């Protein structure tokens, strides 16, 4: 259940992480998903393919555009695919931080939360610009919205949301549609604001949600905005006040303020996506109250600690040589998604070193030794 | 190992065409899609247009229609027919080819300069 109000403003690249891998264990002739899992990157255009054999894979899908708490982007992609022990596999990305496109080849060998993304890209000449709207409820999508798209719908992305009837889908919509009109006059807002020129591409994000502890009741809100990957305005924890980052947001600031825009976003944060939240873990609790633990194992290089198959993603893997924590000479890859709504993980780092698993999921926490 | 020839490139005026040809050394067996990517004005290099041994093409959006990729693939030379051409596509145009374990080779760049 998005926010019914859309106020208007007044007033650094990264580069991608790549990871190559697959849905589940490899295993010639049994049907698997091979994922290419791009994250940390800014600005969010940038071209994947999935390779086969040094050959483009044709129908190739990919999540819809999300990003983190420090504004960079991630994406999915994936396909279905039947390894056998010819065949090889890699991710080729391009991206404006790149001088060419870079290829990762495929070794074959509590609490809960809302949270609201929209992103909004101007495509000066192109037309107007693109706009992507998801919702999440803790790690697992439920809604969507690409400007793009043919449907001009707000979309399902989740089983438990299919209940809901033609009021709740026309009123997500018809909120959507304003969140992206306004975006685009933040964009066209902001570039005269920063002085810049007509013809480049720019970006605006804004992120809004919830969270409530195990009790079901609040615990802290958030809406802050973002340009060009750069932190505009936001929110402050007690829902009062706001952080503005340069002299620009300063304007947006007082105008907000006037406008007593702080106390209608503290109603919805504390109120309305408290109620809905809890409505969300009710219709899908099979999917989102359960627990799936981490299927663990380790492998001995010629030591990597691995974690698969578990839901939520926030998990721990830490390295101790002799009970010390050996957090230098430590590699720690980032969690990912599995497709199909778990996650891995895997940590590097011989008797005396021992990986340390910490999930809600497990009873107590594991140790794993060579 | 794999060494790519390049030819074609210049000077074209505006509305001409260009004919880039790249001709991969080596084993037939060693490379697979080969294409080309062009020099944009910042760091990165966009894709132009590539094609797969079985003859699977993929063109950039700002070449389509006027561009054409063709594979004589006994030789695994790969031509681009470069049509109607504009200043704004003056650049480097790197070829490039994957072999069927996805590594990638990339020649020196021929100019390409449109009046």
């Amino acid at each position: 259940y998005m926010l019914d109000l859309q106020p208007e403003t007044g007033c650094i690249q990264r580069t991608p992480k790549i990871q190559v891998y697959s849905r589940h264990p490899a295993e010639n002739g049994k049907s698997n998903f091979l994922n290419c899992y791009v994250s940390g990157f800014h600005p969010s255009d940038i071209e994947v393919d999935l390779l086969k054999n040094g050959e483009r894979i044709e129908k190739v899908e990919h999540s819809d555009l999300s990003f983190s708490k420090d504004w960079s982007f991630y994406l999915l992609y994936y396909t279905e695919f039947t390894p056998t022990e010819k065949d090889e596999y890699a991710c080729r990305v391009n991206h404006v931080t790149l001088s060419q496109p870079k290829i990762v080849k495929w070794d074959r060998d509590g609490s809960h939360s809302m949270r609201y993304f929209f992103t909004s890209v101007s495509r000066p000449g192109r037309g107007e610009p693109r706009f992507i709207a998801v919702g999440y409820v803790d790690d697992t999508q439920f809604v969507r919205f690409d400007s793009d798209a043919a449907s001009q719908r707000m979309e399902p992305r989740a089983p438990w949301i299919e209940q809901e009837g033609p009021e709740y889908w026309d009123g997500e919509t018809r909120k959507v549609k304003a969140h992206s009109q306004t975006l685009r006059v933040d964009l066209g807002t902001l570039r005269g604001c920063y002085n810049q020129s007509e013809a480049g591409s720019h970006t605006v994000q804004r992120m809004y949600g919830c969270d409530v502890g195990s009790d079901w009741r609040f615990l802290r809100g958030y809406h802050q905005y973002a340009y060009d990957g750069k932190d505009y305005i936001a929110l402050k924890e007690d829902l009062r006040s706001w952080t503005a980052a340069d002299m620009a947001a300063q304007t947006t600031k007082h105008k907000w303020e006037a406008a007593h825009v702080a106390e209608q976003l503290r109603a919805y944060l504390e109120g309305t996506c408290v109620e809905w939240l809890r409505r969300y873990l009710e219709n899908g609790k099979e999917t989102l109250q359960r627990t799936d633990a981490p299927k663990t194992h380790m492998t001995h290089h010629a030591l990597r600690c691995w974690a698969l198959s578990f839901y939520p993603a926030e998990i721990t893997l830490t390295w101790q040589r002799d009970g010390e924590d050996q957090t230098q000479d430590t590699e720690l890859v980032e969690t990912r998604p599995a497709g199909d709504g778990t996650f891995q993980k895997w940590a590097a780092v011989e008797q005396r070193y021992t990986c340390h698993v910490q999930h809600e999921g497990l009873p107590k926490p594991l140790t794993l030794r060579w | 190992e794999v060494k790519l020839v390049e030819s074609g490139g210049g000077l074209v005026q505006p509305g001409g065409s260009l004919r880039l040809s790249c001709a991969a050394s080596g084993s037939i067996f060693s490379i697979n899609t080969m294409g080309w990517y062009r020099q944009t004005p910042g760091k990165q290099r966009d894709l132009v247009a590539d094609i797969s041994s079985g003859g699977s093409t993929k063109y950039g959006d700002s070449v389509k229609g006027r561009f054409t990729i063709s594979r004589d693939n006994t030789k695994n030379t790969v031509y681009l027919q470069m049509n109607s051409l504009k200043p704004e596509d003056t650049a480097v145009y790197y070829c490039y080819g994957l072999s069927y374990s996805n590594d990638d080779y990339w020649g020196q760049g021929t100019q390409v300069t449109v009046s």
